[PDB]
């Protein structure tokens, strides 16, 4: 998972 | 006065559908690439389209094209619509995004489409997704007449304000690959704001099951709906 | 099995509590008007949240040291008997702060004892903040139509009487604007209908309103909407019990 | 009217  | 009552969606067009698309950034930003969110435009594209909207996208637009290409679509009639879609993928934090060179305020595109500055939108839904982060906590798991110029808009954020947005690297963020099963299942028969809530409930089950940072193992993300709408909002078939 | 028309289980042995925080006056070193028919709202909202079986507590006028004395002990108390809870706030307000009495109290700071790492007993259940304040400084304009876990943010419904940026308005006999149709609105179909629904209900009635006379010539015409902030992840309804 |  990336995030934003 | 009519409790049933609903914006009328019988005009010639349903309307415009933008998405502002971005994938890498100037290198002086350093933020990453953000691997996944072709398809998350894809998927949007799709099924915004078979809900009769007029699709536009860009990519990676640096901030003065971005304001100009959205300038140009405020100014033009909206006369014969039912309303307006703006959707924007990108890194932000706090109230703004990131074009491709420079932030930008949420408020700086949306005040563009005020009822005194968007005539031919005054009395239609004005409706802007944002895919991105609003701030840097992650969410822990828990176990269970005139108008307004404001009036009107439906503001659909990925996340609670003050949180980090998730994003697989494959088939794209967690909001908007809920957001268009959802549309793609009940889009062109449930109210749009209850079709948001079970969006809600969807992504609200997710958790980070695999990460390059082992501490973000478990974490949680709710998004959240602003609405100033005054009347029940369908996209059912034109 | 996925059921799009789930909703929140209201079944509960107690509705809940429905905390008031009312501001009529302020420390004097702060500037700020009293809120003539503000009692008005207070005493529209006690009696629609009682019909609708909330148990409701009203504080006037507290210091911020008190009120989030008392925030935090209803927030620790349990709530394990109930269907939900709501905290309503009438004072002044500007950006993302409400006053008390004598000082300013980020929103944040009254919402956040009730996330569900910190207040176990609601988890699942909705949070309901009712907010009347100006939210900044802009004077909106008339325009003519042409298992599975949980997030510790989940289940907030946020209600302001005005979309960000903006000034909310009060009559100084009948109440706010946003509070005198809200009210109306829960008489006439509280028990029976959505409340988002019933909330959007309530930004078209407000949105109807216009300032008709002003001690500020410049205020003649203009205008508020609402906004409810919606983190909520089911339907709810407040059924008789 | 008046604000808040
Ligand atoms: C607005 O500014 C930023 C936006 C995004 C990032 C960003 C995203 C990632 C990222 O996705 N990293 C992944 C591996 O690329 C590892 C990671 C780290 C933390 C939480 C999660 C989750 N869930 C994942 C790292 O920085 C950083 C920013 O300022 C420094
Ligand atoms: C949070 O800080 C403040 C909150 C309220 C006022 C405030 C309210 C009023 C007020 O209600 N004035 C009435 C006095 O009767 C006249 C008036 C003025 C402006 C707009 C309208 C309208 N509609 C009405 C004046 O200051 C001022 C603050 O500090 C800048």
């Amino acid at each position: 998972v990336e995030i934003x | 006065f009519d409790p049933a009552e609903k914006y009328k969606m019988d005009h010639r067009r349903r309307g415009i559908a933008l998405i502002f698309n971005h994938e890498r950034f100037f290198w002086h930003l350093t933020l990453p690439e953000r691997r996944g969110t072709c398809a998350d435009r894809d998927n949007l594209t799709r099924r915004f389209s078979d809900l009769g909207f007029e699709v536009k996208c860009f990519n990676d637009l640096k901030a003065e094209e971005l304001l100009l290409k959205i300038h140009e679509v405020s100014t033009v009639s909206h006369a014969d619509a039912d309303c307006f879609v703006c959707v924007f993928l990108s890194h932000g934090e706090g109230n703004h995004i990131y074009a491709y060179d420079a932030k930008i305020e949420i408020q700086t595109l949306t005040g563009l489409f005020k009822g005194d500055k968007c005539h031919s939108l005054v009395g239609k839904p004005k409706i802007f997704i944002i895919q991105a982060c609003r701030g840097n906590q992650h969410d822990v798991p828990v176990i269970p007449y005139t108008l307004p110029a404001g009036a009107d808009f439906l503001m659909c954020y990925s996340v609670a304000e003050g949180y980090y947005s998730h994003r697989e690297t494959v088939n794209g963020s967690w909001y908007i690959q809920d957001l268009c099963e959802m549309l793609g299942k009940y889009g062109s028969s449930l109210e749009f704001t209850e079709l948001l809530t079970l969006v809600n409930r969807k992504v609200s089950q997710r958790r980070v099951d695999f990460c390059k940072d082992p501490s973000a193992i478990g974490k949680k993300q709710v998004p959240c709906f602003a609405s100033m709408l005054t009347k029940k909002l369908h996209f059912f078939p034109k």
